[PDB]
């Protein structure tokens, strides 16, 4: 599309977050999601095929509906209290429609399923700012109102979540679908923290936003959705794959890496409500995360996998577009560890 | 040697692990990309929501 | 500790006026230290990447890197160090406030305190 | 403390800036200066400890192992410097900066104040020894194996990471003074059983203990030569270093929670040493020995007595350098045949007999032959056992009478008899293998000069 | 609580099930959700005059302008997806699979 | 002599749409290198 | 059957290289015999000559900061007090029971 | 100012620079023929730039400096070899055949960015279209397998669907007899070693598969060997024809752009050649892709991007 046509689509999916980020009235935050539910779409159709047009049409139905139990449930809240800002939510059935619907715009389980599809229907580009912007309103939304959902039912989706994830990506072979059920897991362990410390889910969304940024920005340098496609990178840019390597311990939590500061944070919290044996299941669950992971790695750059004779020509050319954010991004999610306390700048 | 660590040992801890996460995988990514089934299941999920945490 | 809506708090204010009354961080912080040493790696990456000579390739570069990473992080060790402060004033005028609830124990020697032995054999 | 770590990561811009051909000769200068350096910490006091700082001490338990870990770095640079010749330079230092990462992370381990910073640097080292096996290991099971070594790890790290949140809830701190000194009594209840499990599991599947010993064989005949001599002589001691410092906050309930795990290790160090005698691979039957001799240790940390703690010090660093010592043996022998068999190679006294002494030395130190101090942690071991049981005396004469055996196997099966007629690729041994065997060997002679450096804080 | 708002609930909540069963026809998925937003108008309507609340006789309007919009789009959606087939079965979006 | 790297053979057990082949998933087959499908 | 029986384009596995052939004197450190000589003498200097002489004479000439002599000293003037004084030797309570509150039972 | 969508939205449109000249067109003919004198003459009277039939070094002419790199480095395959022994153990004719269609995509790209960024028209020999050919005649000598043309094909498709095919096809038909005579009267002793068979299947596959499929989204102009020699009648024919069926009359700006993005980033282009299908023949170990890359990156002006070579000359590196 045109380029003013896409930077003024960019925009207004950036002022419809904003919009519902920055109002203090119901009917402008749901106009908010409404905003940024109408720019998305030709994002996610940017390049057309098929596959990117059946992406959009499950993610315009998911995110509808989602879109309408919100307007109930701000309905329902409104007749049991004159009220239309957002703060407390006075009715038990008010605020489990508002949880469905928020949880259904997260891709939270049960309504995780719409993720990977759109993930890989979507080009890797479309699929960055669908993992990383798109948190961003709803979860606001959730912070706003915390202190009223139930921590039965957030729990309970939380926990399906990192197991979902877990154990969805253990069966992938394309990149897409594996970033798509690490970010499940990965909102799964940031709504788990939401009923105690809304501090650590912003800084778990901060985390995950930088490791997801420098992981997109290197498959799209090293051009692969696929990992026998990435298990050729090594034959034409290792240090890529090296960085990648790191990227992969970082994401799966191992210490000193930067993935491992909201998890050890979130156990953290929980350990003073009394909470023991949900942190020990999730981060017993977070370990078929790690696993999958250390399976990408091992194709990656542990191991020196079979090339073709065309790489070759390949070997003569540089990169046209190069990506400025992208070494930020790879020491930000690697090695920030150090730098912990500083979540008291209430991020 | 064999009884033991080769088999026993080893069918306990890694093996039993390795199985019952193969088959949890196979479950959970098995899904024919039906969204039928997927919205099936949603309103199952809504109204056990419903009829279980109130 | 949830101080988004602690009283007197201006919305979108980075550093409020009161964090003037607090010693800021010296120029040799090792946290500052440690921030230009992620702005360095950041060149070295930058260097590697675009694949030029990773150490001597563009030294304006990797200075600005160092700069950014450095100031960033004065400003930042300056709002965390507010925040803390914040919470130590509001704890201390709480248990102030409320005496009942944070009684003075009686001092007790062990020389009068029974506690169980229980031999290693 | 600084004055260790500091020269430590100046060791990384002095390998990457090095030229082509230098980095093994720069390599090996500075660590062993930094060797010497590390050891004037060995002057420790009978009051509490070295307490440098907030953030690191030192104590006569900490100051062996550090030293040990100092002394191992240009060990292994010289035992890599022959299979990695035909290596790119970028790759050479990328191995250097792993084995100077590893290094950092065991000293800043091995003295780090607090339980958190422990856990975060015990969990660190973790890293770079999974890059090493899988990365730089001939055989296609190393990737296997990396996967054992991490999950059989975190599989004890997780909970012992809940619970260390857990204790610093309840009590406000994790620093190893205030929780000495404000140590309060473990009630016999189940949350207690839990924690206690919690505190225990991780460290007890490092040492490893009998039942979770399987990855050890897998990791050492995976490894690279400085991979297995960096496993079998520091990374093994870590579980019993956590467990010294752990059991502080454990008691009463190590009496009763103590039986599961004796139990597991005086069947378990009998069980392995009989597989010792049927191994047809020698890293493998190393590998195994190495589980004996920690299945002992953790007997001595769990019986709990002044004289368990000594031979349980004493023990570990004559392990460590006699463990090191049997892989670089081995794989200067594989280096040679290309083969790892015990069976094939034979007869190899009449081709390498400087080398045959090397292995009777080290057969002699691994069978403990007194006075070294292999034998003074088995001893002092042994007797805290008769005089917690009378019984033990029976599987510990076992363990000793099998141990002998299978170690003087592997020195005959090897060594004696006729040689290999088809194998002529057997060249005479290099100044650098003598010279590696000599700086393994030498130290432990010298430390049974004076062996109170090495028997711990309870000494 | 009267019960024409649970008849109206009642009834956003039969188009909801409707949009789940996914019968055939993602047309009828848009008709789902068009009756949902009919009924969300009605009952907004009906609770705002009941209680005179002047301002919010907005709302509606705009809540009916917003949701007129998505269906648009929507139905632009389902035009390009059975562009590629032909119809509009909501079985044919079988190509991308968990 | 030589340290062991991956052939056809182990690069191709990653190569399918899915890991862990089953029988109702024997007959997927991956997407195709460019993301467009033919038109019939 | 048209196909080669080869699965790919491979190197041939080298034959491992010798370093007693171009050089002897090889001291089986590196093939350039300069940077093999240097390296067997820093080798030498430093692990033997430096760490393992003088670190051994600093570690036995440590000084006694562990307090055994004054340990022993302590116990002798202890003893040679006590012996005269007719005092029992070493006592039972560590702790002067004087200063020692103990509950009263009453039972 | 590289070009970039900040190029396209402040001035940069290509429609502007479209002159009716543009024009692209991509002489065929057989193997032993005159297209390339045809090709060249033509190029000079229109006023166009011609390209060079793409050999095994054409990747080498526009990288680093012009020089031919070695061949083990670039294309590792020979047509002296394939000549000499078309049914070889190693795979050389199928490994000749993709390198060769590698650099016809390479060349492709090339003109089509120039076209889209001077507006002049350019002229080609053999283009991706009509590079089968070739392949089709190995096949039916049985110089390659089916999986090696089952690999070409999806090569191809994945490839060639993403650009505008040329305006006008010009095709020599030259008669297999006289061919060989030309390759006899050539002198060359690998180009004597061709078989009647081999050139008939070109030619057939040539006339039998090429000429329709391009008689409905290109147009033709078949020229015989005689009729071929006066440029001066194919230049008459060229320009008194105008092309309205095809693709290009449906371009404008935007696809242009989106078109002119894609003929740059020649990684882009060349995305899809090294697809993970294991064929023998192509495939390369590890641990002979390691040496062999360990081995280019040590060429003079080859470590670093072309800026930043200090042993090659360049100055100033500390401060770019
Ligand atoms: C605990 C904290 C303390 C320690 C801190 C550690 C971290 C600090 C640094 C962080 C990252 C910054 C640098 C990374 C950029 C990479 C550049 C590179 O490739 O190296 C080439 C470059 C030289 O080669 P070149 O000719 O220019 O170009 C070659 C190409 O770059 C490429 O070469 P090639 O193509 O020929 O070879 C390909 C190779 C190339 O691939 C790589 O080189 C990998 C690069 C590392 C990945 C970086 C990830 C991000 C940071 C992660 C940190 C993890 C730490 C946590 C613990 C986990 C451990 C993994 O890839 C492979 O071979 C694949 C197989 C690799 C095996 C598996 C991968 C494991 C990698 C893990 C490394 C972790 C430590 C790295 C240390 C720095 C290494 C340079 O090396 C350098 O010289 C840079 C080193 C730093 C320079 C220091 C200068 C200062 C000296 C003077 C000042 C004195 C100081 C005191 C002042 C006062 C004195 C008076
Ligand atoms: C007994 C007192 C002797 C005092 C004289 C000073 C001796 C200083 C030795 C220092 C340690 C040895 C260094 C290890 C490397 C071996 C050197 C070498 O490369 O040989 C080439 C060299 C040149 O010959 P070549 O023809 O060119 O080489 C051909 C092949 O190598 C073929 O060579 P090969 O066929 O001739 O065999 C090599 C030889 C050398 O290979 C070895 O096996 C030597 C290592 C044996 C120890 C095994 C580990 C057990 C742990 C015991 C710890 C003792 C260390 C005490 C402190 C050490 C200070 C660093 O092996 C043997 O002869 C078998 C000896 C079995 C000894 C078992 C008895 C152990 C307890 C003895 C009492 C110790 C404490 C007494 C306390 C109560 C009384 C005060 O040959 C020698 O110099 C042989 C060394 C002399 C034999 C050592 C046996 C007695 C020394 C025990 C340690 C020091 C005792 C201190 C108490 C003084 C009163
Ligand atoms: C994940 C690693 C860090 C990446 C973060 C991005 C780095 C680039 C950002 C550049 C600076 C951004 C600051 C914006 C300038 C002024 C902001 C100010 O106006 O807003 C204040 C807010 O300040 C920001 O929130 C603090 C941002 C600091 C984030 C860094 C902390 C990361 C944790 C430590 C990990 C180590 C990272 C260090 C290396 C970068 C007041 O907000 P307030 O209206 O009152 O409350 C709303 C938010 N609530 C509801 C959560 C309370
Ligand atoms: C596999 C390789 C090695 C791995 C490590 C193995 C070591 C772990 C072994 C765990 C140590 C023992 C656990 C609990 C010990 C407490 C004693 C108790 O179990 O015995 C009786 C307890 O009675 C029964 O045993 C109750 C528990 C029965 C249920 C446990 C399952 C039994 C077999 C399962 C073994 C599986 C272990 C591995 C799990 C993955 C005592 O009677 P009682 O006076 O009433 O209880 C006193 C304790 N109180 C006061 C706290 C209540
Ligand atoms: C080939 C045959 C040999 C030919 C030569 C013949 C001569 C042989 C004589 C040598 C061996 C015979 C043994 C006789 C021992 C004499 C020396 C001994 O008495 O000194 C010991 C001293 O030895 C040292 O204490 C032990 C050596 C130190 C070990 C450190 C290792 C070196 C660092 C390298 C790193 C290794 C890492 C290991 C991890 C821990 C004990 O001294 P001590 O009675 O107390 O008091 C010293 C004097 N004071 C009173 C003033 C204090
Ligand atoms: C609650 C849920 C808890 C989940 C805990 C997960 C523990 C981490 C192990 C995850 C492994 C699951 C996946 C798996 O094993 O896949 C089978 C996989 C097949 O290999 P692939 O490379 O994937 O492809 C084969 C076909 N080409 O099998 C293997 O290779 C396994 C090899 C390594 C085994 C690792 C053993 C780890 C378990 C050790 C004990 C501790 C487990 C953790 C919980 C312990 C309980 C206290
Ligand atoms: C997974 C779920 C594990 C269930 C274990 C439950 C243990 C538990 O909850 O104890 C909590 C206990 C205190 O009890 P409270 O709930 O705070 O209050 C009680 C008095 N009112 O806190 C703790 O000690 C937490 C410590 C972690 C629990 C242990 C979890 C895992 C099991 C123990 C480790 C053993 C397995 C190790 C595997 C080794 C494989 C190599
Ligand atoms: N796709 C191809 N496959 C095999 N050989 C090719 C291919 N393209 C060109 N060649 C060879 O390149 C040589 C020169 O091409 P040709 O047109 O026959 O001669 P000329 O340059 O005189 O026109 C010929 O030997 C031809 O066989």
């Amino acid at each position: 599309m045109n380029p003013i046509i896409y930077t003024t689509l960019i925009m207004t999916v950036m002022s419809g977050t904003m919009l519902v980020m920055i109002s203090s009235h119901w009917l402008l935050i749901w106009i908010g999601f409404e905003m940024n539910l109408l720019a998305m779409i030709p994002v996610l159709m940017k390049n057309f095929n098929p596959r990117a047009t059946e992406a959009a049409t499950k993610y315009f139905l998911t995110q509808a509906t989602a879109s309408m139990m919100l307007m109930m449930a701000i309905i329902i809240n409104l007749l049991y209290s004159g009220q239309w800002t957002i703060t407390k939510m006075f009715n038990p059935v008010a605020m489990t429609m508002m949880t469905m619907a928020l949880a259904m715009k997260l891709g939270l389980s049960p309504f995780h399923f719409w993720v990977p599809e759109v993930t890989q229907g979507i080009s890797l580009q479309a699929g960055l700012l669908l993992l990383t912007w798109q948190k961003l309103a709803p979860l606001s939304v959730l912070c706003q109102i915390s202190q009223s959902i139930n921590p039965n039912l957030m729990l309970t989706m939380a926990m399906l979540s990192i197991l979902i994830g877990g154990w969805g990506g253990l069966n992938q072979t394309q990149l897409r679908k594996i970033m798509a059920y690490s970010s499940i897991a990965h909102m799964g362990w940031m709504t788990a923290v939401l009923p105690y410390n809304t501090t650590m889910t912003i800084l778990n969304l901060l985390i995950y936003i930088t490791m997801t940024l420098a992981m997109f920005m290197l498959l799209i340098h090293s051009s692969a959705t696929t990992t026998l496609s990435l298990s050729h990178t090594w034959n034409k840019m290792p240090v890529i794959t090296s960085l990648m390597m790191v990227t992969l311990l970082s994401m799966g939590g191992l210490p000193p890496l930067s993935g491992f500061m909201p998890k050890w944070m979130i156990i953290q919290e929980m350990t003073k409500n009394e909470s023991i044996i949900m942190p020990t299941l999730m981060a017993m669950t977070a370990l078929l995360n790690l696993y999958f992971y250390m399976r990408l790695a091992y194709s990656s750059s542990l191991t020196m996998f079979p090339s073709t004779n065309n790489m070759k020509m390949k070997w003569q050319f540089e990169h046209t577009k190069q990506m400025k954010l992208l070494p930020t991004m790879i020491v930000l999610s690697t090695l920030v560890l150090p730098m912990t306390p500083a979540l008291s700048s209430l991020n | 040697s064999s009884l033991l660590d080769l088999i026993w040992l080893e069918t306990i801890l890694p093996k039993t692990t390795s199985f019952i996460q193969m088959k949890m995988s196979i479950m959970v990514s098995n899904q024919k990309g039906l969204i039928k089934l997927y919205f099936l299941s949603f309103l199952i999920t809504i109204m056990i929501s419903m009829t279980l945490f109130n | 500790t949830m101080m988004s809506g602690r009283p007197g708090r201006v919305p979108l204010q980075f550093l409020p006026n009161e964090a003037r009354s607090l010693p800021p961080p010296k120029l040799t912080d090792p946290r500052l230290v440690y921030m230009g040493f992620l702005g360095y790696c950041s060149g070295l990456i930058d260097n590697a990447i675009r694949r030029r000579p990773v150490v001597s390739a563009g030294l304006h570069r990797q200075l600005l890197y160092v700069t950014s990473f450095v100031f960033f992080g004065y400003y930042l060790l300056k709002r965390q160090d507010y925040m803390y402060a914040l919470r130590d004033h509001d704890m201390f005028a709480y248990v102030k406030s409320h005496p009942e609830d944070f009684p003075e124990k009686d001092k007790k020697t062990y020389g009068e305190i029974l506690e169980e032995f229980h031999p290693v054999r | 403390m600084l004055k260790i770590i500091i020269p430590t990561t100046m060791l990384l811009p002095m390998t990457w800036m090095s030229k082509h051909n230098m980095i093994w000769i720069n390599a090996t200068v500075h660590s062993l200066l930094i060797s010497l350096i590390s050891l004037s910490l060995l002057n420790q006091l009978g009051e509490n400890s070295l307490n440098f700082s907030l953030t690191f001490f030192s104590d006569s338990l900490s100051a062996p192992l550090l030293v040990l870990t100092t002394w191992l770095l240009p060990l292994m640079l010289m035992a890599s410097q022959s299979h990695l010749s035909k290596e790119t330079t970028t790759r050479k230092k990328l191995y250097i900066t792993m084995l100077i990462l590893l290094q950092l992370f065991l000293i800043m381990t091995f003295t780090a104040t607090e339980l958190i910073l422990f856990y975060i640097l015990f969990e660190a080292t973790l890293v770079p020894t999974l890059i090493i096996i899988t990365r730089w290991g001939n055989q296609t099971e190393r990737l296997n194996a990396g996967l054992y070594f991490l999950f059989y790890t975190l599989a004890g790290s997780l909970p012992l990471l809940v619970a260390l949140v857990y204790i610093q809830n309840t009590t406000g701190s994790l620093n190893f003074l205030i929780i000495h000194y404000w140590s309060h009594p473990l009630s016999n209840s189940w949350s207690n059983i839990f924690m206690w499990l919690a505190c225990i599991m991780a460290f007890m599947v490092k040492m490893p203990l009998y039942g979770l010993h399987l990855w050890l064989p897998k990791a050492h005949v995976e490894a690279p030569i400085a991979g297995s001599m960096v496993l079998a002589a520091v990374l093994l001691k870590l579980g019993g270093y956590g467990m010294m410092r752990i059991t502080t906050i454990l008691n009463p309930l190590t009496n009763y929670m103590a039986y599961p795990f004796l139990m597991l290790s005086m069947w378990g160090m009998i069980m392995t040493s009989s597989i010792c005698l049927r191994q047809t691979d020698l890293k493998s039957l190393i590998a195994y020995s190495s589980v004996s001799h920690m299945a002992l240790v953790i007997v001595a940390i769990m019986i709990q007595t002044p004289w368990s703690f000594m031979g349980a010090t004493a023990l570990m660093i004559a392990h460590g350098l006699t463990s090191s010592m049997l892989f670089c043996l081995a794989n200067t022998n594989y280096e040679r045949v290309h083969s790892r068999t015990m069976i094939l190679a034979r007869g190899l006294q009449t081709l390498l007999p400087l080398m045959a002494t090397w292995w009777l030395v080290a057969s002699l130190t691994n069978l403990a032959l007194p006075p070294s101090i292999n034998l003074i942690g088995e001893l002092f071991i042994i007797t805290a056992s008769f005089s917690w049981s009378n019984i033990t005396i029976i599987l510990m004469g076992m363990n000793m009478m099998i141990t002998a055996l299978y170690s003087l196997y592997m020195l005959i099966t090897t060594q004696r008899g006729k040689y290999t007629h088809h194998i002529n690729n057997i060249k005479p041994s290099f100044t650098r293998e003598n010279a590696l065997m000599a700086l393994h060997i030498l130290p432990l002679l010298l430390l049974t000069l004076n062996p109170k450096m090495i028997l711990g804080p309870l000494y | 609580m009267p019960l024409v708002y649970m008849n109206i609930i009642m009834a956003f909540a039969i188009a909801l099930a409707g949009l789940l069963m996914y019968r055939s026809h993602l047309m009828s998925s848009l008709l789902c959700l068009e009756g949902m937003m009919l009924s969300l108008f009605i009952m907004s309507t009906l609770i705002i005059l009941n209680t005179h609340f002047t301002l919010a006789n907005m709302m509606p309007i705009i809540l009916l302008v917003f949701a007129a919009c998505e269906a648009a789009l929507g139905l632009s959606l389902l035009v390009m997806v059975s562009n590629t087939y032909g119809t509009d079965y909501v079985q044919n979006l079988n190509l991308l699979q968990c | 002599a030589r340290q062991w790297q991956p052939d056809v053979e182990w690069a191709e057990q990653f190569g399918g749409a899915v890991m862990y082949p089953t029988k109702e998933t024997a007959h997927w087959k991956p997407p195709p290198w460019n993301d467009v499908d033919p038109p019939k | 059957p048209p196909e080669p029986t080869i699965r790919l384009q491979e190197d041939p596995d080298p034959e491992d290289e010798n370093l007693y052939e171009k050089n002897p004197d090889s001291h089986g450190y590196d093939k350039d015999p300069i940077v093999d000589l240097w390296n067997m003498r820093v080798v030498f200097f430093f692990g033997f000559s430096i760490v393992l002489v003088l670190g051994s004479t600093f570690v036995a000439y440590l000084p006694d900061y562990r307090m055994q002599e004054w340990a022993r000293r302590e116990a002798e003037r202890l003893v040679k007090y006590r012996e005269a004084n007719g005092l029992p030797l070493m006592e039972s309570n560590c702790f002067d029971p004087n200063k020692i509150q103990l509950p009263e039972d009453e039972d | 100012l590289q070009y970039g969508p900040l190029a396209f939205v402040l001035g940069e449109r290509t429609t502007r620079k479209l002159t009716e000249t543009s024009k692209v067109i991509t002489v065929d003919g057989n193997i032993c023929s005159g297209k390339g004198r045809l090709a060249r003459e033509i190029a000079e009277k229109l006023g166009l730039r011609h390209f060079p039939e793409a050999g095994i070094h054409y990747a080498d002419s526009t990288t680093g400096d012009g020089k031919p790199l070695d061949v083990q480095l670039s294309g590792n395959c020979s047509l002296e070899k394939f000549y000499d022994d078309p049914k070889s153990n190693d795979g050389n004719s199928y490994r000749l055949q993709s390198w060769l269609y590698a650099s016809r995509l390479l060349q492709y790209a090339d003109a089509l960015e120039h076209l889209l960024s001077t507006g002049q028209g350019v002229v080609l020999e053999r283009s991706i279209y009509s590079d089968f050919v070739f392949l089709e005649a190995m096949y039916r000598q049985g110089f390659i397998r089916k999986q090696c043309v089952e690999h070409y094909n999806e090569v191809k498709k994945v490839t060639a669907c993403e650009y505008l095919p040329p305006h006008v096809v010009v095709y020599v038909d030259v008669p297999v007899p006289e061919i060989q005579s030309r390759i006899q009267k050539k002198g060359n002793p690998h180009e004597m070693k061709i078989t009647a068979a081999y050139l008939q299947d070109i030619e057939n596959a040539y006339k039998k598969t090429f000429l329709p499929e391009m008689s409905e989204k290109c147009e033709v102009l078949q020229y015989s060997a005689r009729e071929a020699e006066d440029a001066e009648k194919v230049v008459e024919d060229i320009e008194y024809l105008k092309c309205d069926k095809g693709p290009w009359p449906d371009q404008d700006d935007r696809t242009f752009h989106r078109l002119r993005m894609l003929v740059q980033n020649k990684l882009e282009v060349l995305n899809y050649t090294t697809i993970p299908v294991y064929l023998p023949e192509i495939t390369i170990g590890a641990h002979q892709s390691d040496r062999v890359f360990q081995k280019f990156t040590e060429l003079p002006g080859r470590k670093y991007s072309p800026g930043y070579n200090e042993d090659v000359g360049d100055k100033w590196i500390w401060l770019k």
